[PDB]
Formats: C-alpha cells, structure tokens, sequence
C-alpha cells in the first residue's frame, strides 16, 4: 500500500491591502492506494521408465 | 480370401523380429505407422513367410516429454497389410 497525492490544490490569492482578513483557500487531497501480488503455477510429469 | 489387417505389433528381440498373424500375401509393403514413428514407413514380407526385421536406423521419434494428461506413455505401433489369396 503507499500514498498519492492527487492535487495540492489552491492556497491563497493576490488579496487586496487594508483588508484586515484573510480566506481559507481550499486543501489539496492525498490518496491511499493498494496492490496484490498475483501467483503463477502449473505441473508436469513423467513415467520413470524412460527417465531411467 | 483378400482380407485386410490393421493390429498392434509388440517388438521382440535385439534385432527387432516382428512376427504377423496373418502371412501377407506376396509383394505388398506392410505398412507400420505409430509408434512414435514420424511417417509410416513400408516393408516387403518374405514369401510365405510372417516374420520381419525391423529397421534399427529409425527414421523419426516423435517424443512428448511432459504431461500430466496420459503420462505421455507412449502411442503403440501398429502395423498394416491384407492376407489371404487372390482368386
């Protein structure tokens, strides 16, 4: 499993002067994915007699 | 009388003596196929006679090493001629 960070999204705008304030802006967003691991298998045989 | 045979054969011996059951008829090549056998392969009889000497140089040996759904054991040879007399 391991994080993403989808968009750091907007902090802050050219605001104007004598405004005693100040505006949130709006977060970014951070994604968790995650991932399997898949298996390979398969079988063969003999007859031991032309082995031998 | 000119009856046609498809059986097994079962090798026997070091020089490969192949003994039919049937006595083919006089010039006709009996056929052997199978048998791990890449091609049929064809062999004129001794007159009267139902015994034949398998050719040790072999011509091909279509193998099928690994498999779990007949073990590969082995496909058995089989042998091909018609006996029996003419008129």
């Amino acid at each position: 499993t391991y994080m993403k960070i989808a968009d750091y999204g907007q902090l802050g705008e050219y605001t104007c002067d004598a405004k005693c304030d100040a505006e949130f802006g709006e977060p970014g967003n951070i994604r968790h994915l995650e991932g399997k691991t898949y298996d390979y298998r398969g079988v063969f045989c003999f007859n031991r007699k032309n082995l031998q | 009388p000119e009856k046609t045979i498809v059986e097994p054969i079962r090798l026997k011996g070091r020089r490969g003596k192949i003994i039919l059951s049937a006595t083919p008829i006089a010039g006709r090549p009996v056929v052997f196929y199978g048998g791990g056998l890449g091609s049929p392969l064809e062999l004129i009889p001794r007159p009267g006679s139902n015994v034949l000497f398998f050719p040790y140089g072999s011509p091909d040996r279509f193998q099928t090493w690994g498999d779990c759904h007949t073990c590969d054991v082995e496909s058995q040879l089989m042998a091909t001629y018609v006996t029996g007399r003419r008129c």
